C-alpha cells in the first residue's frame, strides 16, 4: 500500500546568471557558489488518505514539530560592553532568534563580539557569529550572510551566550519549521477560474460541504537544509512529523484504554434512550488531533449520533464529544479501533516516506 | 531598522538574500535612472524599475509576502 | 425569454408584479415608459 | 460542534446523505418551537426587477421551530 506517492524536491538556488547578483555577492560576501544551507521546496502527492491526515501532517511540519532556535541566555547581552545605543537587546535578540538553523547538536553556544574601530557604520553579518562550545562545526548551521544589526562608528556590541533552544512553532513562531507553498485536491475537478463566471468561486467543481477528497498534493518549503544533505534532511523532517502525530495519538490512547478510574479527561455518560456520550478533554491540544480523531471516528462509525470537537482559542484545550447508540464498552472499543487506524496510517506514511525519498 | 531576517507573514528567510539585494537593487537603480536626482527618483513619471527578475535570481519564490517585505522594508542605515 | 421555446417571450410588468410573474427563464430588456409607451433604448426615435 | 448545547441526533443520516441548511436550522430551532411568517430583508421590491429571486427565499415561514421556507436575515 502506497499512500504517499512520488515527491519532488527542489532547493532554492541563487542564479548567478544575473550580473547584479554575482557582483553584489562577490563584492561583499566573496560569494561565488550556492550557500551552505538552502531553502528547499518539497511537493508531495498522497492517495487514498483523508484530508484530515494530510492537513495534520502539514500543520505539524509547520509549527508543531519540535524545532531549534538560536537564542540569548539571560545576561548574555553585555550591557556594559555593548556601546552601540541603537542595537537594543530586543532588536538583536529578535534578529538572532529567526535565523533558520539546521542544528544536529544542541550544545553549540555562539558568541558575538564586534568592535567598530573605524568611522564607517559597520554592519554585523552572520559570519561575525563566533562559536565557542561543543564539537567544532565542520558545516555551518546557518548561512553566513544574515544581517544582524549594524554598528555606529566607535560603538561595540558584545553578546557572549547565544545557545540553541528547543521548542515548537506553536508557542513561539521562531520555532516554525516549514512554510506552505501548495495544497490542492487532485481528485476534485477544477473550473477555469480565469473566466469571469468562475472568478468568485474557489474553482473546485464540488462544494466543500459535500466534498470528501482522497487524493491530495501538499507542498511545503523548509527554510534551511544543508546543500549536500537535502534528501536526508527532508526525510528526517517527515519521519519526525509522523512520529510526533503517532506519539500524540498514543497519548490520547493512553487515557482511552482506561475506561475506569475517572481521570478528569474522560467522562462517560449513559443518557436517555440507552445512548452513550463520551467527552474527551486534552489541555494544549489543537485542531490537528481533534480533526484527525473526528474524521477517523466518523469513518469508523458512519451512523454515529454525533461526533464533534472544539478547540476554543481560550481554555487552550480540545473537547471531543462523541454520542453513539451503543454501550460504553462498545463505544470505547470502536473509538480504540479508530485510534489504531490513525496510528496505522501514519506508520504507513512514515514507511512510504522512507521508500520514496531515500 | 533593517530587512527582516524572515518574511513576517510566512517565515521564509529573506534575510539571507537581503544584504545581497540591497546592493544589487542599488546597482540596478543606477542603470535604470537618468538625469534625475536620488531624492527625485520616487517622483519620476518616466521611470519604471521592476525587481521581479532580480529577486527571482536571488532564489526567492513568487510569494507576495516575501517580495513585499523584501522590496519595501526601510533600512535605518540609509536614513540615519 | 432567453430560450426560443418559452412562448410568452415578452412580458411587460410593474415592479411589484415582477416576483409574481417573472422567473429565471427570463432576462430583462430596456424599460418601458408608462406615459408615452416608448422603450428606454428607443428614446432616440422621438423627434427633438 | 460549537453551540455548547446538547447536540442533536444524526444517527438517521447516511454518510452520503445531504442535509439542507433549513434542515439544520430547524434541528436547532426545535428546542424552542415558535411560529414565524414574514418576508425577509433579502427580498426587496427595489432589487426585484434585476436579479432573479428564488421563490423559496422571499417568504420565511417557521412552524413550531421547523424553518421550512425562505432565508434568515436581519428581519428574522
Ligand atoms: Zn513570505
Amino acid at each position: 500500500e502506497k499512500i504517499f506517492q512520488n515527491v519532488e524536491i527542489k532547493p532554492f538556488l541563487i542564479d548567478f546568471s544575473n550580473l547584479f547578483i554575482k557582483n553584489a555577492a562577490k563584492k561583499l560576501f566573496q560569494l561565488e557558489e550556492q550557500l551552505p544551507l538552502v531553502p528547499v521546496n518539497v511537493v508531495m502527492d498522497f492517495k487514498g488518505i483523508s484530508r484530515a491526515a494530510v492537513h495534520g501532517l502539514s500543520r505539524v511540519l509547520q509549527d508543531e514539530i519540535p524545532n531549534y532556535m538560536l537564542d540569548i541566555k539571560p545576561g548574555g547581552y553585555k550591557i556594559e560592553d555593548s556601546t552601540d545605543l541603537f542595537m537594543t537587546e530586543q532588536f538583536i535578540r529578535n534578529r538572532i532568534n529567526f535565523i533558520p538553523i539546521y542544528a544536529k547538536n544542541e550544545t553549540l553556544v555562539f558568541a558575538l563580539r564586534s568592535l567598530n574601530n573605524s568611522c564607517e557604520v559597520k554592519t554585523i553579518y552572520s559570519r561575525d557569529l563566533i562559536q565557542v562550545a561543543g564539537p567544532k562545526l565542520k558545516y555551518p548551521i546557518f548561512n553566513p550572510t544574515f544581517e544582524i544589526g549594524f554598528l555606529q562608528p566607535g560603538k561595540s556590541l558584545i553578546i557572549e551566550d547565544i545557545y540553541i533552544k528547543k521548542g515548537i512553532g506553536r508557542k513561539h513562531a521562531a520555532f516554525n519549521l516549514a512554510v506552505k507553498t501548495h495544497f490542492s485536491h487532485l481528485d476534485i475537478e477544477q473550473y477555469p477560474t480565469d473566466k469571469k463566471e468562475y472568478m468568485a468561486l474557489s474553482g473546485y467543481k464540488q462544494s466543500s460541504m459535500t466534498s470528501d477528497p482522497r487524493h491530495h498534493r501538499l507542498g511545503l518549503c523548509f527554510p534551511a537544509v544543508p546543500l549536500p544533505h537535502i534528501n536526508q534532511a527532508v526525510r528526517t523532517y517527515l519521519k519526525n512529523a509522523c512520529r510526533i502525530i503517532i506519539g500524540r495519538i498514543q497519548s490520547i490512547q493512553k487515557i482511552y484504554e482506561n475506561f475506569e478510574e475517572p481521570q478528569p479527561e474522560l467522562v462517560l455518560f449513559s443518557m436517555d434512550e440507552e445512548k452513550t456520550k463520551a467527552i474527551i478533554t486534552i489541555k494544549d491540544e489543537t485542531h490537528t488531533i481533534g480533526n484527525l480523531l473526528k474524521t477517523y471516528i466518523y469513518e469508523m462509525i458512519p451512523d454515529i449520533s454525533f461526533v464533534g470537537y472544539q478547540c476554543v482559542p481560550h481554555k487552550q484545550e480540545m473537547v471531543l464529544t462523541i454520542i453513539h447508540k451503543a454501550s460504553q464498552e462498545d463505544l470505547i472499543t470502536l473509538l480504540e479501533k479508530s485510534i489504531q487506524n490513525i496510528i496505522q496510517t501514519f506508520q504507513i506514511l512514515e514507511k512510504n516516506v522512507d521508500e520514496l525519498i531515500a | 531598522m533593517l530587512i527582516p531576517v524572515v518574511c513576517f507573514t510566512c517565515g521564509f528567510p529573506i534575510g539571507t538574500y537581503a544584504a545581497i539585494f540591497d546592493k544589487a537593487r542599488t546597482e540596478y537603480i543606477k542603470t535604470k535612472m537618468g538625469g534625475t536626482l536620488p531624492q527625485n527618483i520616487p517622483l519620476d513619471a518616466s521611470l519604471q524599475i521592476e525587481l521581479k527578475d532580480l529577486i527571482t535570481a536571488l532564489g526567492i519564490p513568487m510569494r507576495v509576502c516575501c517580495r513585499t517585505h523584501l522590496i519595501t522594508t526601510l533600512d535605518y542605515r540609509k536614513y540615519y | 425569454a432567453v430560450d426560443s421555446s418559452q412562448k410568452p417571450a415578452e412580458i411587460e410588468v410593474t415592479r411589484k408584479d415582477v416576483i409574481k410573474k417573472i422567473d429565471n427563464h427570463y432576462a430583462l430588456a430596456d424599460l418601458r415608459c408608462s406615459v408615452c409607451h416608448v422603450l428606454q433604448h428607443e428614446v432616440g426615435q422621438l423627434n427633438i | 460542534q460549537t453551540t455548547q448545547t446538547d447536540p442533536p441526533c444524526f444517527a438517521n443520516y447516511s454518510p452520503t446523505d445531504l442535509l439542507d441548511g433549513k434542515s439544520v436550522v430547524s434541528m436547532l430551532l426545535r428546542q424552542t418551537p415558535i411560529n414565524y411568517q414574514r418576508a425577509p430583508t433579502w427580498y426587496s421590491e427595489v432589487y426585484a426587477p434585476y436579479m432573479h429571486y428564488n421563490k423559496q427565499d422571499i417568504s420565511t415561514q417557521i412552524r413550531n421551530g421547523e424553518l421550512i421556507e425562505g432565508v434568515l436575515d436581519k428581519k428574522a
